RNA sequence: CCACAUCCACCU
């Protein structure tokens, strides 16, 4: 499977908002680009030939793992909604 | 049966990970000890009981007894044809259970018998069919042939045998060819008016529930006796309580989901004689707008844990219910 | 840019027939088998439907023509149905 | 290499010509051999005679007589080779003696008119019609005549059915109603009987003596006394009875109509409807049917004996005297030649029907040759017969055997008024007439289960659809050679034994034996016995009887290995099976695949295409050989020569092997070692894990032909020109592409390279070859408008077709299977060095799982294996019939001569028991196969006896735990279409109506998603994944598009939007008086369209 | 099989009833308890006006439940188009986009699995990004 | 709720199309809208010029029953299309009822773009959360993902010519092979059996390139799906947003589904061969 | 261009 689907399962309450929550921080991370990851310094993801796991060849296992740690915060309505979402779509 | 007892408690006591590692560890070690272990069938693999032998004699003579117990009027043609079906039917039993005893006695180690003990292939009617005998044939009317067939696969059918084995061959494939059909439109119908049904909830304030019976209400005119232990827990497995019960000196909390050890409790509770209806909640009672609240709906799903909140749950029931019918 | 909510299913009157159609076909041809391009005001007729050539011809897809009837018709549904809806 | 034969019984007659059905119907259909004045006359002189001869007495010019003398036709425009090569019709000219009389002078005599072109049976039995060849298969129904059947809801009566043909004509239904009523409903409206039997000439006296003397249901008819008194004007009542508003004066209008020849069925003569008839009642049924009209009143010959018969039957009890509607007795096969006769027939009513119009409109009389037959109708309705038909079907020539079975195959459906598809439940089970007629196992699997079956090997439809099955006479106790054909009906009265019983040579060996009473499994006394069955053979049909062991196979199994022998193609080097039944020898000869002397001579020249002998007469011919002919279904026909220069040869001996034969023997597949136990996973379930010897070696390889044409039309833009010359870039590529427009013959040719190059209006549309796989090319055919003798469809001024073969060898794709059903797909192909071997240097070949033996019930392909291997180290070939193979005891001498011979050819060499081997043999001591106490020797040669030998792991070289069964098998590869090929497309076409994508031969086009799939997916909590599949991935073609774009940027698909389907559905809605919008939150409609909708 | 699923087709078989004492409807007529329950609950204590809507449960077969339905689109898609189409065309049938044929239908999200409001949305902002805003959200709390 | 005037479906939605040498195939709604024209046009005129009572009347009963044969074909005898081919015309609600209409291939979605279909064959070899997918198929399906990820590098200058690079075999090279490679390390395809009895029949995996035809499947999900290895044939599928990847390896992954949905027993159980092995080594 | 009809097969 995936590294640790058992507490990923364990710190949600259903397993749809554990998607949603991986899928939002992939998109995230492709459109701002992977610079703002809370998993830089030394664990990061690594590839078999070379270093390829650094920069984007599968985000989701990047989204996986950065939610693995205690770095990221989720909920219905934790920050207002309107600023956040309207810096996203016109920037 | 020990192996796939063997996976479900390591999924409910190790997780996710360490059961599929464990699945591959198995198919891997598995196939490598199949592979060196040489399990080869031939056609001296298809022992025939010598005893059996006899046996036909034995049927042999009581249908000739029979016979003249027709000749002499004291019976009729349906009470003929039901004695001569008794007797086949039971001679065919017999003829299986001495070809099982043999096996056991004096081959263990033999590949039919080995693979009809453990889950692998074939059942106790297919290893008769092959060594013992394939006795009753079904008539196309519905019926089945006065006249057994004597001979089996080790041995040489006659082409009347052959002839009459067709008959069943084409019922089969008609029945199947016309049976999916069926089903699949029972299972369409099923889809289509269950589909609106979502988990969709807060904990509904239902003060309503159903008793699940632990005890057959009439297996005879007149007498009670325990549910089978695989009705009990289909019934029960995955529920939650309605109410706190104590059965056996342990507190069930109301609102707690009736896991496997829960359920193997209250069986073994009212075996010893304490209670003989679970209240539990069920969809039934539910009192949600469209769908079901995760408490009135349970705790069985692909994993063990309660079911989470959003799953279509109609869906996924109708295609539980239509999926066994193509196999029926 | 309002996400749909509610789909609703109605009659539609003269008015709202003669509103969705851009003009009325008259002339019962289809198209002319030595010239390729539509043959007169009939049911592929060019000024009726939208253009043929690359607007795209996406807005033939779309746009309906109506036929003016001298004479009131009654639908199918509603006079052949089990439950004749204008018989009861 | 020598032939063991086991079967110990006498087939007192051989094979009849396995396609001499089709051959012998169409041979009695057309006439052409026989001069006209031979007395022969059913078939097109039948149709000829009965419908042709149209006589007018007063209609505006009267007297028209257009009388019938003589047909002939002798001559096809064409040999079929080009009529192959070019989409003609292998067809001749029918020509017909015409002359005109009238009442007035005048003898108006044309010898030949051309009234349509009659497809010819080509030699083997099938027909050319377009280019490809087709078949039409025989039709099972329900034989005319009269039959009785049980009250649907009454239980104490039944009714009576008379049946005559076509539906559009009588359909006499005879009922008894408990008040006193004989009703008889003829097209839809129910009617007393006795009026019209008083209409027929019978009085109250005679009805009383001669049917109600017996019965007492006479007074059901007799009450009815008060109106039975008239001889004539009851037919004017009858008449008046029925609505057709016409004046009671028409004396022969309707009441004759049921007369001599137009209504009632003209069923043939004897047979096919007087043997249903004369046999089940009465003794003879003079004439055709009921009716006299020389003197103005009627007669019967079937209404008083079906009365009498029926009312003895509800009454009294002649016999268990009721018909079964499945019993095969009543039923009837319309062969080719019956199907084209009725449709000839059909066409020359049509034909009459102008010519009477054509008279009336007619003025003056010497018009006879022209101005009143045309050939249009007659020659539409044969040429819709033989191409639209359901019964006229494409050609299955993957191998002579699958022509042969498609050629001998039984239907019940047909034009559609018979039998259709949906529900046919009751009548797809087998019957017990069905043994000896009809195979209970070749139904092919699926939708058409029953209905579709073919007839025994032994079965032969005499004259008239009618199967008789071959029994030998027993006179008291001995078996005379004489042998009877039987139908179901003569079966039905008689003992019949079987063909195993014991036999002293004339004389029956055995005190109990084993028959059939009536389909009842009986045991009774040789002096009782009547029959003899000839042999087992005639109890299956030819594709069943291949199979060696089918006394130990399951039904279903054998049903589908039968089925799957059909579909094995033809092998480079392909090699007859070790273990045989007999037949195939047959099946080679009367399949017409192989070429064989006609007679003793001596070989002249013998070359790759054509051989040249000389016979004893002085007379040499020169046989050609199709050398490399593409098939129906895209394989190779190969004729290869087996004979050499100036060899001696006997009268039918084999010169040229067939397809696939090795030396006159049916082979369609190889013979290789197999070891029946489970490898590591490779063969798990049903797959199958073979050598890299069978690849080094070719030894399952194919040649597979495909055919690609393109064709120049012309367009009003201007005709397209097949040049060279490509318009705008590929010249590269032109090198290949040599001559003008046609690519040279062979050049390798692979997926997007130029076959033909056509410039249409210039702008490049030329053939390429399509994604996947593709050859060499071996021939090329130019048709243009030049024709020597070709015709074309209008518009298009030339066709070219190029065929491409390529060489097919066995991979992971591919899948095996024998002839007992067990079917399997290659897994993987091992090298030779880490498979299983013997204790010789010699490895096997494929390994099998055991676990699909037990579950179900194949034990012939174990007995297979066994006397596979006794015949590996015999080196010989043996022949065991189907139900009288080869007994246990006489394998088990064989496999002892094997092992004598095996291990003295290891022992000569000086070398004794290996310790892996004594290993080996002390563990299966253990596990009780070998008996304890006995040397390494002996106990090797008990093992050797169970067919299990031990094997070496080869990759470990440890041995394999416990004996392995090893032996030859035969194992063929099945028919290998695209199925395996990945339709794996990311862009293609999309339709027209939806934008749903579906391709085809430009691109595979997209993979279905149903409604079960998207009903899993959302069962699933995945809502995006149906989201994008619906619409992103399925419809939305702004959505697509930019989805495309996005991804080649590197970018996240947008977010979708309003599918096309939906807006279609919109639409349709929108063209009836319907009106559908989608609102937003509140009352506010939203467009679905962003303005096309709104107006300007 | 377990007995969920059967109780949730029973379920859905009979969620239907019909009246007998008239409220503001016709009395023999048959539609959803739970709008019967609705209407009661608004009739009795929401609003003034003790009028009893005296129902009785029917049991209809699977195929009649799922033809009788409120959105007209599952229904017409189901069974027969015509009848459907023609009793949501008589009256003006606003189908609620509940239920997951009428969104496959249209296209869009699916109610249920990931598609449920309950998980729809879910904001999700990393360590580093919280603390920018959450820093802005205390010093916006002046002192 | 009569109908005055006839509304006329858009031209796409009824197309004419060559078919070959200028011949058309025309759907059933053209003739059936040509005829009522036709109709009302004559009722017009016959109008216009003169009123015989009787012709007049027996017009209206023909031009009622155009109209109603186009709205719906069937319900009042049969009309059909030109005489010598006896099959009735479709009309609108052919069009949307039957078993094959509007509604049952738009609430299907019956076609889809990035899919293929191949035989299966077994995958000893696999892990659980795995399938084995041959190269070319893989590359095909994967194609914009491989043209992105070989603009990335050197290869190709511009999409075009990595597009005409891949059109012909013949220009593959080891390059191609490592991107593709590269491309699928994280991405998951659906594989689905043909009747979708349950859930399990669609079914996440993660693809692992392979030299073949023939798609490689583990042996403990030949019960998951009714497939074994004589002949059968899979197809594959690939999402392409991160969402749908996201959900498909997290809630449709086979190593995650393991236990029925309709009880607790377990699918993934060991398979026949499995049990053989285990039961030998383990007796007595 | 792929529409529809008919037929033959393959996997359940
Ligand atoms: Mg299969
Ligand atoms: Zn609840």
């Amino acid at each position: 499977a995936e590294p640790g689907i058992d507490k990923l399962f364990g710190m949600v309450d259903s397993k749809y908002r554990l998607t949603v929550v991986v899928a939002k921080r992939a998109q995230q991370l492709l459109r701002h680009g992977f610079k703002n990851t809370v998993l830089e310094p030394e664990e990061r993801p690594k590839m078999q030939t070379l270093e390829g796991l650094f920069d984007d060849p599968n985000a989701v296992t990047w989204a996986m793992k950065e939610l693995l740690t205690g770095r990221l915060v989720f909920g219905e309505n934790l920050v207002p909604e309107d600023r956040l979402q309207k810096e996203m779509e016109r920037l | 049966n020990s192996l796939k007892d063997l996976v479900y408690q390591a999924f409910l006591r190790l997780g996710m990970e360490k059961t599929a590692r464990l699945l591959d560890a198995l198919k891997y070690y598995g196939f490598t000890f199949s592979t060196t272990s040489g399990i080869t069938i031939g056609i001296d693999d298809a022992v025939i009981p010598e005893e059996k032998k006899q046996y036909l004699e034995e049927a042999d003579r009581k249908l000739l007894q029979i016979e003249q117990a027709y000749e002499m009027g004291f019976l009729t043609d349906r009470e003929r044809y039901d004695q001569i079906l008794q007797l086949w039917t039971e001679t065919t039993e017999k003829v299986t259970q001495a070809v099982f005893k043999n096996f056991e006695e004096n081959y263990p180690f033999n590949p039919l018998y080995v693979m009809a003990q453990s889950g692998a292939r074939g059942n106790p009617q297919q290893i008769r069919q092959l060594c013992g005998l394939r006795g009753l044939m079904q008539k196309p009317s519905g019926e089945t042939f006065e006249v057994p067939v004597r001979s089996s696969f080790r041995e040489g059918l006659t082409v009347l045998e052959y002839f009459i084995s067709s008959h069943g061959a084409r019922k089969g494939g008609a029945d199947t060819a016309l049976r999916t059909a069926d089903s699949g439109y029972l299972t369409r119908k099923l889809v289509d008016v269950t589909h609106e049904i979502v988990v969709r909830e807060a904990d509904c304030g239902t003060t309503n529930y159903i008793s699940v019976p632990l005890f057959q209400p009439d297996e005879v005119t007149r007498s009670l006796r325990l549910r089978k232990r695989a009705d009990i827990e289909a019934g029960l497995y995955g529920r939650v309580l309605a109410r706190e019960v104590e059965v056996l000196g342990v507190r069930l909390e109301e609102g707690r989901y009736l896991s496997m050890d829960d359920v193997h409790l209250l069986i073994k509770a009212a075996e010893a004689g304490e209670i003989q209806e679970v209240p539990v909640r069920s969809p039934l009672t539910c009192q949600t707008r469209y769908g079901v609240c995760q408490k009135c709906y349970g705790y069985d799903l692909s994993m063990a844990r309660p079911v989470s909140i959003g799953e279509a749950v109609g869906i996924v029931a109708a295609q539980s219910i239509g999926e066994p019918g193509t196999q029926l | 840019k309002k996400e749909v909510r509610k789909v609703r299913i109605a009659l539609a009157s003269p008015e709202k027939i003669r509103s969705w159609s851009y003009g009325e076909v008259e002339k019962p041809e289809t198209i002319n088998y030595r010239t390729l391009k539509p043959e007169r005001d009939g049911l592929f007729d060019e000024r009726i439907f939208g253009p043929i050539k690359d607007t795209k011809s996406i807005v033939r897809r779309y746009r309906m023509g109506h036929i003016e009837l001298a004479t009131p018709a009654a639908h199918i549904w509603f006079v052949k149905d089990v439950p004749s809806k204008i018989g009861t | 290499m020598e032939i063991k034969r086991f079967g110990r019984i006498r087939e007192v007659i051989p094979l009849p010509p396995l396609t001499e059905i089709q051959v012998e119907s169409y041979r009695r259909a057309l006439q052409a051999d026989v001069p006209p004045e031979k007395r022969e006359n059913v078939g097109i002189q039948a149709a000829f005679r009965e419908t042709f001869p149209i006589e007018e007495e007063d209609k505006g010019k009267g007297g028209l007589v257009l009388d019938f003398l003589e047909y002939r036709l002798g001559e096809p425009p064409f040999p079929q080779d080009e009529c192959r090569e070019k989409d003609l019709t292998y067809q001749a000219p029918l020509y017909a003696r015409l002359q005109l009389i009238h009442k007035d002078t005048g003898l108006i005599k044309e010898d030949e008119v051309f009234l349509g072109h009659i497809p010819l049976m080509t030699e083997d039995g099938s027909f050319i019609i377009n280019g490809a060849d087709r078949v039409i298969v025989s039709q099972i129904h329900r034989s005319p005549g009269v039959y009785f059947t049980p009250d649907p809801a009454r239980p104490g009566r039944y009714i009576a059915s008379i049946i005559p043909l076509p539906k559009r004509g009588p359909w006499i239904d005879l009922e008894v109603e408990p008040n006193g009523v004989v009703s008889m409903k003829v097209n839809k409206r129910k009617f007393p009987l006795v009026l019209l039997l008083r209409v027929l000439g019978y009085d109250q006296e005679t009805l009383a003596r001669e049917l109600g003397a017996y019965g007492e249901l006479v007074q059901g008819l007799m009450d009815e006394s008060v109106f039975a008194m008239r001889p004539e004007e009851a037919l004017i009542r009858l008449f008046t009875l029925l609505r057709p508003g016409d004046p009671p004066k028409r004396d022969k209008a309707v009441a004759y109509v049921y007369g001599l020849i137009a209504d009632p069925r003209r069923y043939d003569l004897g047979e096919a409807g007087r043997y249903k008839a004369e046999e089940k009642l009465g003794i003879r049924l003079s004439g055709r049917t009921l009716a006299r009209f020389e003197d103005g009143e009627f007669k019967d010959e079937v209404f008083l004996p079906t009365l009498r018969y029926l009312f003895a039957l509800t009454a009294g009890v002649p016999g268990h005297e009721v018909d079964d509607i499945d019993h095969l007795g009543n039923r009837r096969i319309r062969t080719v030649g019956e199907l084209m006769t009725d449709q000839f027939r059909v066409g020359l009513a049509r034909l009459a029907r102008g010519v009477r119009e054509r008279m009336l409109m007619g003025s003056e009389d010497s018009l006879t040759p022209a101005k009143l037959v045309n050939s249009r109708p007659l020659e539409a309705a044969i040429r819709e017969f033989f191409s639209r038909s359901q019964l006229s079907q494409f050609k299955d020539e993957t191998n002579p055997l699958s022509s042969l079975r498609h050629k001998r195959r039984i239907s019940a459906l047909g034009p559609g008024g018979l039998t259709r598809e949906r529900a046919g439940f009751d009548v797809r089970d087998v019957h017990r007439t069905h043994y000896g007629r009809i195979c209970p196992v070749e139904t092919p699997e699926g939708a058409n289960i029953g209905l579709i079956t073919s007839l025994a090997a032994y079965a032969r439809v005499d004259e008239l659809g009618f199967i008789r099955t071959p029994y030998r006479r027993v006179v008291g106790g001995v078996v005379t050679d004489e042998v009877v054909y039987m139908t179901a009906t003569e079966e039905d009265r008689y003992t019949i034994a079987q063909a195993n019983t014991p036999l002293e040579g004339n004389r029956i060996a055995a005190e109990r034996v084993v028959a059939r009473r009536k389909g009842e499994p009986v045991i009774v006394s040789p002096e009782e016995v009547e029959f003899m069955d000839v042999s087992p053979k005639q109890v299956f049909s030819v594709n069943t009887n291949l199979i060696p062991f089918l006394e130990h196979d399951d039904a279903n199994r054998a049903l589908m290995g039968s089925n799957m022998q059909t579909q094995a193609v033809p092998l480079i080097r392909a090699q007859a099976p070790v273990v045989m039944t007999g037949l195939e020898e047959r099946v080679v000869r009367d399949s017409l695949a192989a070429l064989y002397a006609e007679e003793d001579g001596e070989v002249a020249k013998v070359d790759g295409n054509r051989i040249v002998v000389r016979y004893e007469d002085g007379r040499l011919v020169e046989y050609p050989l199709r050398r490399f002919y593409r098939s129906n279904q895209g394989t190779a026909l190969d004729q290869r020569p087996r004979v050499v220069v100036g060899q001696r040869v006997r009268k039918g001996d084999l010169l040229a092997d067939g397809p696939a034969s090795e030396n006159g023997f049916l082979a369609l597949g190889q013979n290789v070692l197999v070891a029946i136990m489970p490898f590591d996973g490779y063969n798990f379930e049903d797959a199958i894990v073979i050598s890299e010897e069978l690849l080094k070696r070719d030894f399952y390889t194919s040649i597979h032909i495909e055919r690609y044409e393109i064709e120049a039309r012309d367009t009003k833009l201007g005709p397209e020109r097949i040049t060279r010359d490509i318009p705008h870039l590929s010249e590269a590529a032109l090198r290949d592409l040599d001559e003008e427009g046609v690519v040279r013959i062979g050049a390798e040719v692979k997926p997007g390279d130029i076959l033909v190059g056509r410039t249409s209006f210039v702008k490049d549309t030329s053939l390429r070859v399509p994604p996947g796989e593709g050859g060499i090319v071996v021939r090329t055919v130019r048709l243009r408008r030049g024709d020597p003798g070709v015709e074309l469809k209008p518009g298009v001024r030339e066709v070219v077709r190029v065929y491409v073969a390529q060489k097919r060898k066995l991979q992971v794709g591919d899948k095996l299977a024998n002839r007992h059903g067990n079917k399997g797909v290659v897994a993987k192909i091992l090298p030779v060095e880490d498979m299983p071997h013997l204790p010789d240097g010699t490895p096997v070949d494929v390994i099998l799982n055991p676990l699909g033996v037990p579950s179900r019930m194949n034990l012939g392909q174990i007995l297979e294996t066994h006397l596979g291997l006794a015949g590996y180290f015999l080196g010989q070939r043996y022949i065991s019939p189907i139900f009288d193979g080869a007994k246990e005891p006489e394998i088990k001498e064989l496999l002892a001569q094997a092992f004598e011979v095996y291990f003295g050819k290891r022992k000569g060499e000086g070398f004794g028991v290996d310790k892996r081997e004594v290993e080996v043999l002390r563990r299966a001591e253990k596990l009780g196969l070998v008996t304890p106490g006995k040397t390494p020797e002996e106990q090797l040669k008990e093992l050797f006896l169970q067919g299990k030998v031990v094997l070496y792991d080869g990759r470990t070289g440890e041995p394999i735990e416990g004996p392995i069964v090893v032996g030859q098998m035969f194992i063929m590869k099945l028919y290998h279409m695209v199925e395996d090929k990945m339709h794996a497309r990311s862009t293609g076409p999309y339709s027209l109506i939806t934008q749903q994508p579906l391709g085809g031969k430009a691109q595979f086009g997209g993979q279905r998603f149903g409604e079960m799939e998207v009903w899993a997916l959302e069962a699933y909590g995945a809502a995006h994944t149906l989201q994008e599949m619906l619409t992103l991935k399925s419809d939305d073609i702004e959505g697509r598009n930019a989805a495309y774009e996005a991804i080649i940027k590197g970018e996240d698909v947008p977010e979708p939007s309003v599918p096309e389907s939906f807006r279609v559905l919109v639409k349709e809605l929108q063209a009836l008086a319907l009106d559908v919008q989608t609102l937003d939150e509140k009352d506010n409609p939203v467009d679905i369209f962003e303005g096309l909708a709104s107006k300007r | 099989l377990h007995d969920k699923h059967i109780e949730i087709v029973v379920r859905q078989m009979m969620k239907y009833v019909e009246v007998t004492d008239p409220g503001d409807s016709r009395l023999l007529e048959g539609q959803v308890l739970e709008k019967w329950d609705v209407e009661a609950l608004n009739e009795r204590l929401i609003a003034e006006g003790k009028t009893p809507v005296a129902w009785k449960p029917l049991l209809m077969g699977v195929t009649k439940s799922a033809l009788s339905t409120k959105s007209w689109l599952s229904a017409a898609s189901f069974q027969n188009t015509t009848h459907v189409l023609t009793e949501a065309a008589i009256a003006g049938k606003k189908d609620e986009l509940i239920g997951l044929k009428e969104n496959v239908i249209l296209g869009r999200l699916i109610p249920a699995g990931t598609g449920s409001d309950f998980v729809r949305f879910t904001q999700v902002v990393d360590q580093k990004t919280l603390k920018a805003i959450e820093e802005a959200r205390k010093e916006a709390v002046e002192a | 709720m009569i109908l005055e005037a006839v509304p006329v479906l858009p031209p796409d939605l009824r197309p004419m199309v060559q078919v070959d040498g200028g011949r058309f195939a025309t759907s059933d709604l053209n003739d059936l809208y040509r005829r009522l024209i036709n109709r009302n046009n004559r009722l017009k005129k016959l109008l216009a010029q003169g009123a015989p009572e009787i012709i007049i009347r027996n017009e209206k009963r023909m031009l009622q029953e155009a109209v109603d044969a186009l709205l719906d074909n069937g319900r009042r005898g049969a009309p059909v299309t030109n005489p010598g081919s006896d099959r009735p015309l479709r009309s609108l609600t052919d069009i949307l009822s039957g078993k094959q209409g509007r509604f049952r291939q738009n609430l299907l979605g019956k076609r889809v773009d990035y899919s293929g279909r191949s035989v299966i064959v077994v995958g000893p070899q696999l892990k659980l959360h795995q399938c084995g997918l041959p190269k070319r198929m893989a590359l095909e399906l994967f194609k914009p993902f491989l043209l992105k990820k070989m603009e990335e590098k050197g290869i190709a200058p511009n999409v075009k010519a990595a597009r005409r690079m891949l059109e012909r075999q013949r220009d593959i090279k080891d390059e191609v092979w490592d991107a593709l490679e590269e491309v699928i390390h994280g991405k998951v395809v659906l594989l689905n059996r043909a009747p979708t009895l349950h859930r399990l029949g669609i079914q996440a995996f993660q693809p692992v390139l392979v030299e073949g035809q023939s798609i490689q499947l583990h042996p403990l999900v030949c019960e998951a799906f009714n497939a074994d290895f004589d002949g059968d044939q899979m197809a594959v599928h690939v999402p392409l947003s991160s969402f749908a990847q996201a959900e498909a390896r997290i809630q449709m992954l086979s190593a995650h589904n393991l236990l029925s949905p309709a009880s607790g027993e377990p699918l993934a159980k060991p398979s026949r061969d499995i049990i053989l092995g285990l039961y030998y080594i383990t007796q007595v």
